[PDB]
């Protein structure tokens, strides 16, 4: 049980640093302007309703 | 958004990594069942010790 | 249980003072006492005699 | 699996709404910043800087409102923006926190998954009233055999511990929790302790070894063990006995009967001190801020026994104030003294005379509960108290080459007896049933004449004897707890025997 929930973990930080890994795969594109978009219409969405 | 891209992109495109099973199984133990450990024998055989001990116990007085 | 047996040794303890010698009486007394002593250590040493492959 | 639960966490980011109050970060830096806005803000609220960092709220000044950081340096940066987190300190409080160490926010340090917590509660928390109080009617006993003789310890209660650091000072109190093993793995929730060790500012060896030792002797398993290490903020030192209390009155609350160490309550006095000096209020006594006095008086009082009718639940206390010096001049120690119900003061100097446990009896007292303690080693230990009161009066008199009468010898001859008789080893706790024999056959002098060196002996035998005959005895010690006719006869006539072997 012991170094089986400590693969669980170890598992788990391995893929972490793969999210990592997403985070700059996503920060290089031109989504990185399509999403501004997203977000200018969203801030739009959220202070009408305010 | 941002959190729906790095949701569906990360979990989609990688899944896991690598794991040694064999490694897992070096760090714990089977464990075999002990058999058998030690029998039981006849406490004081011989009535070679019994003679003796009757005659020569007699820590009594006089 | 144990206690039959050992206030019944005792009682003798006492009365075997009354009789003279006793120097390997004693370790007859010691060795009855100390395994009994063990066995009770042991009984309540113990663990369940099986895995709870319930919870592990 | 790994990937499903990554999937969970994931998932459980969505959404976010207008973000009320922002201020900016000018003035920044020791672990205080200063903001320049928040103008609606509640004191004592957790504001999240934009770094990462999250800081309660200590000064609101028509200027800069204070906000003290609980992370690093580092990640702020000036003219950040901080947006109120809008709640004044909080705990998570639960029932998982039973088995897991938690660091001051309540996140698990020995991360054995996140806690199951049954609410949150707020981390300062006024002292329970006047009425609901019942008098303290339930012991609780260490199973140190001078604890319970002589300081009595009843549940509720403040108990102080004081005495030169680290002279085993965290092993006077283990020994308590490992002896409330004796309750746990009984039964009756009322007579059960939970218990709360509160560690603050000890280094992470000295805890992780601690932590270590309580899964050894298998007494983890109703334990929270709170920590804020020796390199932990000294804010978030602050807030950590604050937030350990909450976590005792969720005990407290729902009528479970449990008992916190507050180890070491000196290190508190400390982060305070830190504290306001950065934030520049004007320093009191020994550069201790003034409301030193008050912070700790609060703190303490928040453990109670109840009233009946509000359920019993009585949070028990035992703060260790560590003595620089051995002196208890000193502005801190003399404060927790007035606060605490009793004063258990250890002394170095029995330490290295052999006596361990080396608690000076002569400066322990436990100024209240006497129904702390059980009735039976009450009345053994009536003149074991007066007998060790006279040993000390006789042996001041013994020094200066004075030659001694045989009278005067009677009581020094018994008086060795009973010190010897005293001495436990470090995580040895005992029976309380198996501590009244002992303590008979100390007080009935008949140990006296048996040889200094083999009292020890005599000790482990006599017990081992008492296993094997009188263990009807020794049942009926724990049943009735007050020594009958029936049992002071038996106890008499079996100490008799074995006087001689």
């Amino acid at each position: 049980v012991r170094y089986e929930a400590s693969l669980r973990q170890l598992e788990q930080r391995q893929l972490a640093k793969s999210v990592i890994s997403r985070v700059q795969s996503e920060l290089g594109n031109p989504k990185f302007q399509e999403k501004v978009l997203q977000q200018s219409i969203s801030e739009i969405e959220q202070l009408l309703s305010k | 958004n941002v959190i729906q891209d790095l949701y569906l992109r990360e979990l989609k495109d990688t899944k896991l990594a690598p794991s040694t099973l064999q490694d897992a199984e070096g760090n714990v133990k089977p464990w075999n069942p002990p058999q058998k450990p030690n029998l039981p024998e006849l406490e004081l055989q011989g009535p070679e010790a019994l003679k003796a001990y009757t005659e020569q116990n007699v820590e009594t007085a006089h | 249980a144990k206690s039959a047996a050992n206030k019944l040794d005792w009682a003798k303890v006492i009365s075997s003072l009354r009789i003279t010698g006793s120097t390997a009486t004693q370790l007859s007394s010691f060795k009855k006492r100390n395994d009994e002593a063990r066995r009770q250590l042991l009984e309540l040493q113990s663990q369940p005699t099986e895995v709870d492959f319930s919870h592990y | 699996e790994v990937s499903s639960i990554l999937e969970e966490r994931i998932k459980g980011v969505s959404d976010e709404a207008n973000l009320n109050e922002t201020g900016r970060v000018l003035a920044v830096g020791d672990g205080i910043a200063r903001v320049f806005g928040l103008n609606n803000i509640q004191a004592e609220e957790l504001v999240e800087f934009s770094s990462g960092v999250k800081g309660m709220a200590l000064n609101l000044e028509p200027g800069q409102v204070g906000i003290v950081l609980f992370g690093s340096d580092r990640l702020v940066k000036e003219g950040e923006l901080v947006k109120r987190t809008g709640n004044i300190v909080d705990v998570p409080v639960g029932p998982g926190l039973l088995g897991r160490v938690v660091d001051a926010l309540g996140n698990p340090i020995d991360g054995k998954g996140p806690i199951d917590a049954a609410g949150r509660s707020r981390a300062q928390v006024k002292a329970p009233g006047i009425l609901p109080r019942r008098s303290v009617h339930e012991p609780v006993q260490t199973g140190l055999k001078a604890v319970d003789a002589l300081v009595p310890i009843g549940r509720g209660q403040r108990e102080l511990i004081i005495g030169d650091r680290q002279t085993g000072k965290t092993a006077v109190a283990l020994d308590t929790i490992l002896n409330q093993k004796r309750w746990n793995n009984g039964s009756d929730e009322s007579k059960k302790l939970y218990c709360v060790y509160v560690a603050v500012g000890q280094k992470r060896s000295t805890v992780a070894q601690l932590v270590q030792t309580l899964e050894q002797h298998d007494a983890m398993k109703y334990s929270i063990i709170v920590a804020a290490t020796a390199s932990e903020a000294a804010p978030l030192q602050y807030l950590a006995p604050f937030t350990a209390a909450s976590i005792g009155e969720w005990f407290r609350d729902n009528g479970k009967h449990a008992l916190i160490v507050y180890d070491d309550l000196s290190k508190q006095a400390v982060a305070y001190r830190q504290l306001s000096l950065l934030l520049r209020r004007p320093p009191g006594r020994e550069a201790y801020p003034g409301d030193v006095f008050y912070l700790h008086s609060r703190l303490l009082e928040r453990a109670a026994k109840l009233s009946e009718k509000e359920g019993s639940g009585s949070l028990t206390a035992l703060p260790v104030i560590e003595t620089q010096g051995g002196d208890v001049s000193a502005y801190i120690p003399t404060n927790v003294i007035s606060i605490t119900d009793g004063q258990i003061f250890l002394e170095a100097e029995l330490f290295y005379k052999g006596i361990r446990p080396a608690i000076n009896v002569g400066l322990s007292v436990s100024r209240v509960g006497s129904a702390a303690q059980v009735k039976a080693l009450k009345q053994v230990a009536g003149s074991l108290k007066l007998f060790l009161a006279q040993y000390r009066e006789v042996a001041a008199f013994a020094q200066f080459g004075s030659d001694l009468d045989a009278s005067t010898k009677q009581t020094l001859v018994r008086g060795e007896r009973l010190t010897q008789l005293l001495k436990q080893n470090q995580y040895s706790p005992l029976a309380t049933e198996e501590q009244v024999p002992l303590i008979y056959a100390g007080v009935n002098g008949h140990l006296d004449g048996i040889e200094l060196s083999r009292i020890g002996e005599f000790e482990s035998s006599f017990l081992s004897y008492l296993k094997s005959n009188h263990n009807e005895l020794l049942t009926e010690i724990r049943e009735k707890g007050e020594l009958s006719k029936e049992l002071l006869a038996s106890l008499k006539s079996a100490t008799e025997s074995f006087v001689a072997t």
